[PDB]
């Protein structure tokens, strides 16, 4: 029935082609094997293209667009089809003129082509699409909201290139009100998008900042769904690569104690991210560091170092290792980590394959040496205390190891920790 | 100090649920022994 019906819409009648169009756009809706390749071998698409102009019906425009939709929503080879049709400005036009059905349609088309490839969503920048998509979150039509987040988000992803930040931070204000919706899936994608704006320079950190995003989003950190607390410790992880003063705005704003909660949570990855979202923060001043201890975060980060996956015992290196950094200035710090047990997993760890990870568990292991040798040089004992712990861990026999590792520096602080601490 | 991470997670693909020393250059190396 279908060379039949590529004629049918070749009628200058508009009685016909409307009825073809309506065809087109049912077998292309079919939910098993729907035939997008078949549709567009018949050479049809340009054809659905022209009828999407502003020069005809209401219900026409919105065949030929729901019928190309099904088509730029498939595989990224038919997607390209329609882009090449130059089907881009006409669904971004539709954007103002269109009802809300229309509207529904082109901006879910232009999710699916600006969530190809980068190039494919700078294009759809390019076209200027960015000003009607904002234009569609006054419509109060939860469903309509929620598609054009989804798209939003897929304009904001990547980082190879990034998209241009100039245009994408336009959208910054809507999304802060967004992260306040009670339609989950609304909720999970102005997340989304979120993360991706915060995932680049201080300058994107701060505008995050700026619209009142970070107060919002530690709330949603303790949500029931993973779904939304996944993104939003990103966005939060991504602003905590900034500098001391960002950092500073999220542990006022309450994080500390929501990384606690996800510190804990069923999903392993989740918890990777919370030991890495930490670590950044140990890695600040000595207030946040203290900050850290304060919300009892050592512990179980301590408890995820001896028995946790290793990727996420990595992490939870960083965070521990970082702390100790502010051991130089301040002792305290250092005598509390040592005496929640970190001395052994630490140790254990520098057999781990990752030369990365076993300098920072050198480091940690000095730091902790550092401070236990100006304890007895201060108060006059003869006996390294924490030497001693690190001894009776076997981790003198790990740490002699790391001197037959390939890194030079590896071998040349773990010579250096022989001498000074095990002479 | 600071660290970003590994590579930007995203919505569609994010799912929750090395070599020793030479010769060469360990007889031209000073070993440092404990005391033990």
């Amino acid at each position: 029935e279908l060379p039949q019906m590529t004629q049918q819409l070749n009628s200058d009648d508009m009685q016909e082609q409307l009825s073809a169009t309506v065809k087109f756009r049912q077998i292309l809706s079919r939910e098993h094997r729907p035939p997008i390749d078949v549709v567009i071998q018949a050479g049809v698409v340009p054809r659905l293209v022209e009828f999407m102009r502003e020069n005809q019906p209401e219900m026409l425009q919105l065949e030929a667009a729901w019928a190309l939709t099904n088509i730029a929503s498939g595989t990224s080879a038919q997607t390209k089809v329609v882009v090449d049709a130059d089907a881009v400005p006409l669904f971004i036009q539709l954007l103002y003129t269109g009802s809300v059905e229309v509207k529904e349609q082109a901006i879910w088309a232009l999710g699916n082509v600006a969530g190809d490839s980068t190039d494919y969503r700078d294009y759809v920048l390019q076209c200027n699409a960015m000003e009607p998509i904002l234009g569609l979150f006054n419509s109060n039509k939860p469903s309509l909201i929620r598609t054009a987040t989804w798209t939003l988000s897929n304009l904001c992803r990547g980082k190879k290139p990034q998209p241009d930040w100039s245009v994408v931070s336009q959208a910054l204000p809507t999304l802060a009100k967004l992260i306040y919706s009670m339609d989950t899936e609304t909720l999970v994608d102005a997340c989304w998008a979120i993360s991706y704006l915060s995932d680049g320079p201080q300058e994107a950190i701060q505008a995050v900042i700026d619209v009142r995003i970070p107060k919002r989003l530690v709330e949603l950190l303790s949500h029931e769904s993973t779904l939304v607390q996944t993104p939003a410790l990103r966005a939060v992880g991504n602003i905590v690569t900034g500098n001391d003063l960002q950092t500073q705005v999220v542990i006022n704003a309450g994080v500390l104690p929501a990384l606690r909660l996800l510190l804990s949570s069923p999903k392993e990855n989740i918890k990777k991210e919370a030991c890495w979202t930490i670590s950044n923060i140990t890695a600040g001043n000595t207030e946040q560091i203290q900050a850290v201890i304060d919300a009892n975060l050592i512990p179980p980060l301590v408890k995820l170092l001896e028995v946790a996956e290793d990727k996420t015992k990595k992490e939870a290196c960083w965070a521990i290792s970082n702390a100790s950094s502010g051991g130089l200035q301040r002792p305290d710090i250092i005598r509390y980590l040592v005496s929640q047990g970190c001395i052994k997993p630490l140790c254990d760890l520098l057999e781990i394959a990752d030369n990365r990870i076993i300098e920072v568990t050198l480091d940690a292991l000095e730091n902790i040496l550092k401070m236990g040798e100006a304890d007895k040089e201060a108060r006059g004992l003869n006996i390294n205390e924490n030497a001693d712990f690190i001894e009776k861990a076997g981790g003198m026999e790990k740490i002699f190891n790391c001197q037959q590792n390939e890194n030079d520096k590896i071998y040349e602080k773990a010579y250096k920790i022989i001498e000074t601490y095990f002479g | 100090a600071k660290r970003v991470a590994d590579a930007q997670i995203q919505r569609e693909t994010y799912d929750s649920n090395t070599k020793v020393a030479s010769s060469a250059v360990m007889n031209r190396r000073k070993i440092a022994m404990p005391k033990r």
